[PDB]
């Protein structure tokens, strides 16, 4: 052998364009998914569920794709929904018609890569001046504002329906772990049926286990918490004791041990005036007689990331020692416990101080539609999150984009040159949002972008389409605005793709280690 | 370095002599019971046919039987020869033939 | 090219064997093999690749020896080209791919001369002449030299973080220049890579923010702790024994006798680590850093403690912590005296310990060390292939820059170093002659390769520059010693016109061309030696 | 096919097509490495 | 190329000997000579292998003219005792 | 050499053409120094081999400049000039024997 | 920059033997075809026994038959077998020491090539080397031009002695030598000089002994008498001094058209017309011959019944069925002419016989007719009978050898005596002018004569003598004398003096079995690229 023997070589011109054409073919199989009108691509996965959606990222997610060109393109819709939440669907779109519009009118003109390279990246330095120019600061605050926000990023999947409900879910999640915030400190139960109207954010956290001994209460009023990060059984030596017994007394004396190393424990967990015993490990069959004795309903093996947000609720702390069980280290003000049944399955309730973790009791019309209202309240969460970070707010619905063009559309002709190419086709790709936004609708694109780009040059920047309409609107007057961090990473990564895939000449396949 | 072909047999010097001796001797103890008053008869027999014979006559035993062995194919001609050329002797010249052979 | 046969006298075994011309022809057909893959990612309009693992898993980048890395190659003669890429990988950081070309032409011509008539010994002693010139010349071609900014900057072209060149510029040199340390008592290098590189996916480029600190991709292990604790003089335990219970020490077994032991003998498994921990809380630690691990026995002592405490974090990381913040490893805490204590002059103090999130992602970072400047990069991109190759990128870049503060000396890199080197041993051969000449000539324009290809691959013509090239580097020997005043050298590719190098900024580091050609050589010569292989199949 | 600058060709060739200009279009070689030819005389 | 896959590239005779695959049993014979011309000075067991080529083929020129083996032999080997011979008086000491 | 073709016929010669002709050449760009060589034998009888040879050579020592960036239609505009005054340089080389 | 590429059709089966590497694997290979042969030289040779792909029996001397029956593969081999091959057509005898020295010459050059020689040097230094020995006999050579009747007539024999002794046949190689002589005399055109054998015929019938094996002056056929009651000898009619032969190329059959035919019979009297014509035009047949006066009616074509018949009532011995190339050989031994239709036999075109009869050839087996002269006869058939289809065979093989050792010295009647003698001299001229060469051919002049010394040291070996001690008594000898003509006792004679021990080759013979070994020599030295396609 030379080299290896089995190995495709794809190389120049050729090579370029298996990346273009599979990149903007990405773009194709959500291009219908962009906006109010966008569709539910249904997915069967590989070892038997259903995922139907239409949050981008989670439609490509569940896709295999064997072009590392596309394989390039798919995991980046990640990094976009890893920042951000929202805009998973655009990211893919403008990734293409980059190197779409930009590429091959231009690449089969005979200009070399690494020119094109630094053309585009000074138009997303210009891209990203831009969108922050026209974008306006919002109040985080103003309670009734930041629902707007909300209103419009969920006025696109499946949960419109309810919009009302899902932004007061949403934005009450997240004013409850407000210093600065993680959305992972927030459980979001789903309990198949009843209707949405049903969902109720609990200032609190929600178990599925019941009370491990029938005679404890399963209500207590305002119950002192304790939490435990050990088992409530006798531990063994971690140095491998073994017992060599000799005498005849000497069984019982032992064997007791264990049946008094647990009243030990439970005199120790008693001393400390509780209620309520929560453990990460499981409990015994004899710490039930001392703790119903000492009056505390206990809950048993429980997972380790609903301790941290128990713990949080109720003020607690959680320890690993019971010997050094302190005064701090109990539930005040946990308003309640209760264990209420929700048909056939018991489920334990913890409600009402300073709270700073939260669980969102969501309630549908299947297990299977659940899942896809999550998807929704998850991008839902995200947008309300952002904006407390980033207080500004882009005009969207195709306004920030087409806004991007006609001043990238303007500088590239005060360029000129040869970078002047490049740079005139990153003004090309940011209309493909307004372009696919006439399309779902299903009003005549070219028409309607005619009568946006020009009434966009002395018409303000809040000028773009309305979805259900298919008419142009100043989104001032009518209420779409996408969050600033979402326009500034969509322009962001979108080049960065086009600008990683096209210094890309040669495909060597058959690599191996 | 190979020279002939593939299937070809090179029988040289030291082992050419052994198969000229052991093919003549084999081919003259083969007959040597023929010999004589109180000689006994071969049974031939072949697989074709489902035939058979019951001979004395040396030349029909060894013209009928077939051989591989070069040096005993001479001989089972010189054994037609002397049916062509007299008739009877056919034996007496093989076994003549073989025990001068056998002395070589 | 006849598939040869196999002797009718030698008798060899799971091994055939070719000889003389059939050999001498497959090493150089293996040589340019291994070197024409990587010929078209020279240069700054050089360009990138693709290479799928099979299983569509992929890896682009330029960086030639992680390209010759990844293919799989076949032949010795190869395998030799691909040994010596690495070779620079280990030696200089950056060149990689220019040293294997170079090898292949040396290679190749070599041949062209026994494929005519002359010797291998001829002109394997003819190569030797000509390095022993070429590196003498290097030296008295030498610049020692701001200038850092341009080095880096050198290394940055031909790479992705090429057309963010300038940010990624000065990222890299204070990065290094932050991390000076004394070692032999005297000498001061810049670590073979103590910045430590983290790459997260998210934000842009420009965005990629470098730490006054440490980068640890590590969490504080409970989620109780503080994941922050700022303001001035903060103190940092960096541990290396794990705060568990132990099994009886190791040949120790336990026979209980008396009951009342089980519970004394357990007890006490618990004692001697929170006696341990009681001696690093009480010793003013507020955060600590342990490699190996911590129970939830220890988190609950740290958490009541508010110390933010990691576990498991690598040593490797450490140790750069412990001679940044002033802390001292503890890999074990014994006295003069069996006694085991823990003296609080043993912590690093820094200016905060902040847990920052990261597209998706928490990681703490140590701000702003005491005992010694600490740097750390952290990238940002579009994903994970994206980078991949722009830590790949700056460990090139990174290493152009250390081996400039290691060697006080720059060559005046875009090729001149190569272009002049083509005429002054050219006409050098005449000093020789004999058949020695035709030796020493075809190294002369063996080295015509590097400042060739640059300009093959801007797709446009290449003879009108690199002949032209030739002309202005002939005008530096027949140019007097006032009249220097003709002396000038260079060239640029994205213009396309032959410019002043030095003035222009391209700059390769000193050693970067002397081992590069050094090892260039030690190569061919081995490959030009060889006469007859023997291959013996598997066991 | 003759290796010239595509970008730099197209607008020297429009350029002086804008009656003598009916005749020019583009030639061969490197003193028409600048442009164009006068079609009209090369008999083409 | 190693039976067991590592690369060795050599001038030295006893080392090229070694690790070639040399088959047959009288030919393997070779590389004890060139072995235990290692084991006596180190130097020239690639000199020693062509001499025994040179000897064998002119053994083979005296075994066509019709000379029995046994006297060709030992009066090689009486060849030995009057060139080893030359060789120590021909020889220049020098100082240790 | 010394040819066995593909039906047992065993052939020796220094006969180019007839080297060339025995030698079955499938490459489509190789099979024009077979017709290269078979013209030769058509109008001359000798050179068979020599004609190859140049051809060889010649493209050989234009690789050089195609390894740089150079179009294949300038090398060629230079080879044919190159022949034609190659041709005048035989033709006021060659000797009218029947003067001398 | 590696594409797995196609230049050559079917690539994959084509290996190439190059370089040296290719030189010694051919002069080996040459080698071993030598040692096969070597041993089967001169009258102390021993035969071949070789075996047919169908089974069928060979043993033999005469080179060319060994070579020409073994199933050979490698290429320089499968040339030496036409080496041979092509010796006995140009010659006849000689063909097995043609391949020792061409194989030896082959050898030499290795040793040679082995030394750092350009092979095309060796070959031409070879050539320049072959002229100066074949020169050094044509000067040495001696003559039976000038001798007498009595003694051409002698050492035509001895040659047959010679070239027969080697040969199994050597049991009666006095009778055998006897019948070699008397058929070129008999055949061959004196101032043409000119031997055809198409002209001899080889016959050979199983039985007896090779004692037995006489040569007849006319022709021996397969047929018998047309009918069984005619008789089994013919005697001449007393005062005719002949038989007379009806030989004749027209069936004894009612005459009928080349071209398609047929009758149209209507008339029932007209077929009995055509009735009355059936046995008419058979008596017109008779009759015809009857009065031509031939005694013995021979004819090509077949009787027909009732011809055969009144063919045994008139007295007319008649042979059914002969031979195109047989009646051929009938008509000339015979005197007689050959004689198309009936109407075109006449007293004068008939054949003259001595005696005409049915042989029993077998005891058991088949009759044979014997058409025998007491007169010298153009054409004459060699009977050759033996005690095995295998020495009749073998026994045909060496007379058609020795015939031809004497059909070569009527074309060229000059002789030179072997024993290696020949060789000797050769390699002792060539070995003189060696240092009189120099420079580089200096080494192929000593290498082309040491070489030819193989030719006697093999004699010498199978014959049981030491190799070095003949050559080195015998090319002594032939210096300390003035004379050429000193060989070895092969058989073991006091004397080395082959003159006086009738060893006696052929001028021509010696000659051809220099330059052809010298030339084909030259081709596979000039060989050095190879390359064979698969089977
Ligand atoms: N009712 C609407 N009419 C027009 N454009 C809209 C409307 N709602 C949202 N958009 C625009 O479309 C985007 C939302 O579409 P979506 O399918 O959710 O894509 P992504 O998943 O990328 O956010 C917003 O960024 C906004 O600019
Ligand atoms: N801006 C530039 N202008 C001209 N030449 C350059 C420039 N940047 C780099 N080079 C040249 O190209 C070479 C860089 O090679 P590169 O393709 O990065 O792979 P490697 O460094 O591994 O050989 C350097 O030797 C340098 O001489
Ligand atoms: N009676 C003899 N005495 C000495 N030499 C003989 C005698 N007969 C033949 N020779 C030699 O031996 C050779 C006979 O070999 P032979 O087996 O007949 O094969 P070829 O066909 O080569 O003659 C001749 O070269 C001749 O010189
Ligand atoms: F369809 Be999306 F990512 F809101
Ligand atoms: F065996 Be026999 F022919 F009397
Ligand atoms: F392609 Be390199 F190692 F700058
Ligand atoms: F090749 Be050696 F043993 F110096
Ligand atoms: F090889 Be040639 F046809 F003179
Ligand atoms: F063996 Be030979 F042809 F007289
Ligand atoms: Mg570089
Ligand atoms: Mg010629
Ligand atoms: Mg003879």
């Amino acid at each position: 052998v030379f080299m290896n023997a089995s190995q495709e070589r794809t190389t120049g011109r050729q090579a370029q364009i298996s990346n273009i054409t599979a990149a903007k073919a990405v773009a194709d199989v959500i291009r219908t998914c962009l906006g109010p009108k966008a569709m539910l691509k249904m997915l069967l996965d590989p070892m038997g569920g259903l995922v139907l959606t239409n949050d981008g990222h989670a439609i490509l997610r569940e896709i295999d794709v064997a072009h590392p060109a596309a394989k390039s393109m798919l995991e980046l819709s990640r990094t976009q929904d890893e920042e951000v939440g929202d805009g998973t669907t655009t990211v893919i779109i403008l990734a293409g018609e980059i190197l779409a519009q930009c590429a091959p009118y231009l690449i089969e003109k005979n200009i070399h890569p690494v020119i094109i390279i630094q053309a585009l990246k000074k138009a997303l330095t210009d891209a990203l001046e831009v969108i922050k120019q026209v974008s306006k600061p919002v109040d985080v605050e103003n309670d009734a504002a930041m629902k707007k926000l909300i209103q419009a990023s969920i006025g696109t999947k499946y949960v419109i329906h309810w919009s009302e409900k899902m932004c007061e879910l949403a934005l009450d999640a997240v004013k409850t772990v407000r210093e600065i915030d993680i959305k992972r400190y927030v459980r979001v139960e789903k309990i198949p049926g009843g209707d949405v109207l049903d969902s109720r954010v609990l200032k609190g956290v929600l178990l599925n286990k019941d009370v491990v001994h029938p005679k404890m209460s399963r209500h207590i009023e305002n119950p002192r918490v304790v939490l435990l990060d050990c088992p409530l059984e006798y531990k063994k030596g971690e140095s491998q004791t073994n017992i060599e017994i000799e005498k005849e007394e000497d069984w019982n004396r032992i064997l007791q041990i264990e049946e008094e190393q647990v009243q030990l424990m439970c005199e120790q967990i008693l001393a400390v005036r509780p209620t309520l015993v929560i453990t990460e490990k499981g409990v015994s069959d004899l710490a039930q007689h001392y703790l119903l004795k000492g009056g505390c309903s206990v809950l048993r093996r429980v997972k380790k990331s609903d301790n941290n947000r128990i713990a949080r609720v109720t003020g607690a702390t959680i320890v690993n020692r019971v010997e050094d069980l302190k005064e701090s280290d109990v539930g005040t003000n946990c308003g309640l416990f209760k264990v209420e049944m929700i048909g056939d399955e018991y489920f334990s309730f913890l409600d009402n101080g300073s709270g700073k973790a939260c669980t969102i009791m969501l309630r549908g019309g299947s297990k299977d539609i659940l899942n896809e209202i999550d998807r929704n309240l998850q991008d839902a969460m995200a947008v309300a999150r952002n904006v407390m970070l980033s207080p500004s707010l882009s005009p969207g619905g195709g306004a920030t984009e087409m806004a991007v063009s006609v001043k990238l559309a303007e500088k590239a002709k005060q360029l000129e040159g040869i970078q002047q190419w490049p740079y005139q086709a990153v003004a090309d790709a940011m209309e493909c949002i307004p372009r696919t936004l006439i399309q779902n609708a299903g009003g005549d694109p070219i028409r309607l972008l005619s009568q946006l780009r020009a009434k966009h040059a002395q018409g303000n920047f809040t000028t773009g389409i309305d979805g259900d309409k298919g008419k142009i609107v100043d989104m001032v007057s009518y209420g779409i605005w996408e969050p600033e961090v979402i326009k500034q990473q969509s322009v962001k990564t979108a080049i960065e793709s086009a600008c990683l895939l096209l210094r890309v000449d040669d495909i060597v396949s058959g690599v191996r280690k | 370095v190979q020279i002939f072909g593939d299937q070809v047999t090179e029988e040289r010097a030291e082992n050419a002599r052994l198969s000229a001796f052991v093919g003549a001797i084999a081919v003259g103890d083969l007959v040597k019971s023929t010999l004589g008053p109180k000689g006994m008869d071969k049974l031939l027999q072949s697989a074709s046919s489902n035939t058979c014979m019951v001979t004395n006559d040396g030349a029909t035993i060894l013209k009928s039987i077939p051989l591989d062995n070069p040096a005993a194919k001479v001989l089972v001609n010189i054994s037609k020869v002397q049916d062509d050329e007299v008739g009877d002797g056919t034996t007496s010249v093989t076994v003549l033939s073989a025990e001068l052979l056998r002395e070589a | 090219q006849l598939f040869n046969n196999s002797r009718s006298d030698t008798l060899f075994l799971g091994g055939e064997k070719i000889s003389g011309d059939d050999i001498r022809n497959q090493n150089v057909l293996a040589t340019m093999a291994v070197a024409n893959v990587v010929k078209s990612s020279l240069g700054p309009v050089g360009l990138d690749k693709m290479l799928v693992d099979d299983i569509g898993d992929f890896t682009v980048t330029n960086d030639g020896a992680t390209i010759l890395s990844l293919l799989d190659v076949q032949h010795p003669a190869g395998k030799i080209l691909v040994e010596l890429a690495q070779q620079q990988d280990r030696e200089i950081g950056d060149g990689t791919t220019s040293v294997v070309i170079i090898a292949s032409e040396l290679l190749k011509r070599a041949n062209e001369l026994v494929k005519n008539k002359i010797h291998p010994t001829t002109i394997i002693t003819g190569f030797r002449v000509a390095l022993r010139e070429a590196i003498r010349f290097i030296n008295e071609v030498l610049s020692t030299s701001e200038t850092l900014i341009n080095i880096a900057k050198t290394s940055m072209s031909s790479k992705i973080i090429g057309a963010d060149s300038d940010f990624f510029s000065n990222m890299v040199v204070d990065a290094l220049l932050a991390v000076k340390t004394q070692n032999s008592k005297g000498e001061i290098k810049y670590p073979v890579k103590a910045v430590n590189v983290l790459k997260a996916h998210g934000k842009s480029a420009t965005e990629s923010l470098l730490v006054p600190g440490y980068a640890l991709n590590c969490t504080v292990a409970s989620q109780a702790m503080p994941k922050r604790i700022a303001g001035g003089n903060v103190k940092i335990a960096c541990l290396d024994l794990n705060l568990q219970k132990a099994r009886m020490a190791m040949g120790v077994q336990i026979n209980i006798d008396d009951p009342e032991q089980l519970e004394q003998i357990r007890k006490r498994e618990a004692g001697i680590v929170l006696e341990r921990v009681k001696k690093i809380i009480d010793a003013g630690a507020q955060v600590v850093l342990t490699t190996k691990g911590i129970d939830d026995l220890c988190l609950k002592e740290f958490v009541e403690a508010k110390i933010m405490g990691v576990r498991r974090c690598k040593k490797e990381d450490l140790r750069r912590i412990a001679r940044a913040t002033g802390a001292t490893l503890v890999s074990s805490m014994s006295n003069l005296e069996g006694e085991e204590t823990f003296e609080s002059s043993y912590l690093g103090l820094c200016d905060e310990v902040v847990q920052a999130k990261f597209s998706d992602d928490e990681c703490i970072l140590i701000k702003g060390t005491s005992k010694h400047s600490s740097s750390s990069i952290i990238l940002r991109g579009a994903n994970d292939y994206s980078l991949d190759e722009m830590e790949r990128s700056l460990h090139d870049s990174l290493s152009v820059v250390k081996r400039t503060l290691e060697s006080g000396n720059v060559v005046p890199g875009g090729g001149c170093v190569e272009a002049a080197l083509n005429i002054y041993l050219d006409n050098f051969a005449t000093t020789v002659g004999s058949r020695e000449q035709l030796a020493i000539a075809e190294f002369a324009a063996a080295l015509l390769i590097i400042p060739k290809t640059l300009a093959v691959n801007a797709a446009k013509d290449s003879s009108e520059l690199v002949a032209k090239l030739r002309s202005y580097h002939a005008a530096s020997q027949m140019a007097k010693p006032e009249d220097r005043s003709y002396r000038n050298y260079g060239l640029d590719l994205i213009r396309g016109k032959i410019v002043d190098e030095i003035h222009a900024g391209v700059l390769e580091p000193t050693i970067s061309k002397v081992k590069s050609l050094k090892s260039a050589l030690e190569a061919c010569v081995a490959i030009l030696r060889i006469d007859t292989m023997i291959t013996v199949d598997p066991e | 096919t003759a290796g010239l600058d595509v970008n730099e060709v197209l607008p020297n060739l429009y350029a002086a097509h804008n009656t003598d200009h009916l005749y020019k279009g583009v030639d061969i070689d490197g003193e028409s490495d600048e442009g164009v030819k006068d079609i009209r005389e090369e008999n083409i | 190329k190693t039976s067991r896959g590592e690369i060795i590239i050599s001038n030295d005779g006893h080392t090229i000997l070694k690790q070639m695959a040399i088959l047959h049993p009288v030919a393997r014979m070779l590389v004890e000579v060139s072995a235990a011309q290692d084991s006596e000075a180190g130097d020239g067991t690639t000199s020693v292998v062509i001499l025994t080529g040179a000897l064998l083929g002119a053994a083979e020129r005296l075994l066509n003219k019709g000379i029995h083996p046994t006297i060709i032999a030992d009066s090689f080997q009486s060849a030995a005792k009057r060139s080893v011979d030359i060789l120590l008086e021909m020889c220049h000491k020098v100082s240790l | 050499i010394l040819i066995v073709t593909s039906n047992q016929k065993t052939t020796i010669s220094n006969d180019g053409a007839t080297i060339l002709k025995l030698l079955d050449v499938v490459h489509p760009a190789a099979k024009t120094l077979v017709d290269i060589s078979r013209a030769q034998d058509a109008e001359v009888g000798d050179g068979t081999t020599s004609v190859t040879i140049l051809a060889g050579e010649l493209m050989k020592e234009a690789k050089p400049f195609l390894e740089e960036g150079i179009s294949s239609h300038l090398i060629m505009k230079g080879y044919r000039k190159a022949v034609s005054l190659a041709v005048e340089k035989i033709n006021e080389l060659a000797v009218d024997i029947t003067s001398e | 920059m590696g594409r797995p590429f196609i230049i050559v059709k079917d690539q994959g089966n084509k290996k190439r033997q190059h370089g040296l590497e290719a030189k010694k694997s051919h002069i080996l290979a040459a080698r071993s075809v030598a040692s096969i042969i070597k041993t089967s030289l001169g009258p102390r040779g021993l035969d071949k026994i070789l075996i047919s792909p169908d089974g069928e029996i060979t043993i033999t001397n005469d080179g060319a038959t060994i070579l020409s029956q073994m199933e050979l593969d490698n290429e320089i081999a499968k040339l030496l077998v036409q080496l041979s091959k092509s010796q006995d057509d140009e010659i006849g005898d000689g063909t097995t020491g043609v391949v020792v020295l061409a194989s030896a010459l082959l050898d030499q050059a290795l040793e040679l090539i082995q030394k750092g020689i350009h092979p095309i040097k060796i070959a031409n230094g070879f050539d320049e080397a072959a002229k100066l020995a074949i020169s050094k006999l044509e000067e040495t050579c001696d003559d039976i031009s000038a001798s007498n009747d009595e003694l051409f007539r002698d050492f035509l024999l001895r040659a047959a002695k010679t070239s027969l002794g080697s040969k199994i046949v050597s049991k009666d190689h006095d009778r055998f030598a006897e019948m070699a002589v008397e058929a070129v005399i008999n055949v061959m055109d004196k101032d043409r000089k000119d031997v055809d054998f198409d002209l001899i015929k080889m016959q050979g019938r199983v039985g007896g002994s090779i004692s037995d094996s006489k040569l007849i002056n006319g022709v021996i056929l397969d047929k018998d008498f047309s009918h069984p009651q005619m008789p089994k000898c013919v005697l001449p009619k007393e005062g005719s001094d002949g038989v007379k032969l009806a030989i004749l190329t027209c069936p004894f059959e009612p005459p009928k058209p080349k071209t398609k035919h047929k009758l149209d019979i209507s008339s029932v009297e007209e077929y009995q017309k055509l009735q009355t014509y059936e046995q008419d035009k058979f008596k017109e047949m008779i009759d015809d011959v009857k009065k031509a006066g031939a005694d013995v009616v021979i004819c090509q074509w077949g009787f027909d019944d009732e011809a055969n018949h009144l063919l045994l009532q008139n007295d007319l011995p008649a042979v059914r069925w002969v031979g195109g190339q047989e009646l051929e050989h009938i008509a000339i031994s015979t005197n007689g002419r050959i004689v198309p239709r009936f109407q075109d036999l006449s007293k004068d075109k008939l054949g003259t016989c001595s005696r005409i009869y049915e042989q029993e050839f077998g005891t058991t087996k088949d009759r044979m007719l014997i058409i025998e002269q007491s007169k010298e006869t153009k054409t004459v058939t060699c009977f050759v009978r033996g005690s095995n289809k295998m020495i009749v065979d073998e026994a045909e093989r060496a007379l058609h050898d020795s015939l031809c050792v004497v059909r070569n010295l009527v074309k060229d009647s000059r002789v030179v005596y072997g024993g290696g003698a020949a060789e000797v001299t050769m390699s002792l001229a060539v070995s003189e002018e060696a240092d009189k060469q120099r420079g580089i051919d200096q080494y192929a002049f000593r290498g082309f004569a040491q070489a030819l010394d193989t030719i006697p040291m093999t004699l010498a070996e199978n014959s049981g003598l030491d190799p070095i001690g003949t050559l080195s008594t015998l090319k002594s000898k032939q210096l300390k004398e003035k004379i050429s003509n000193i060989g070895v006792d092969c058989l073991g004679y006091g004397s080395n003096d082959m003159k006086e021990l009738f060893v006696v080759d052929p001028f021509i013979g010696k000659k051809q079995q220099i330059l052809l070994a010298t030339q084909l020599c030259r081709m596979i030295l000039k060989i050095d690229n190879v390359i064979i396609s698969g089977k």
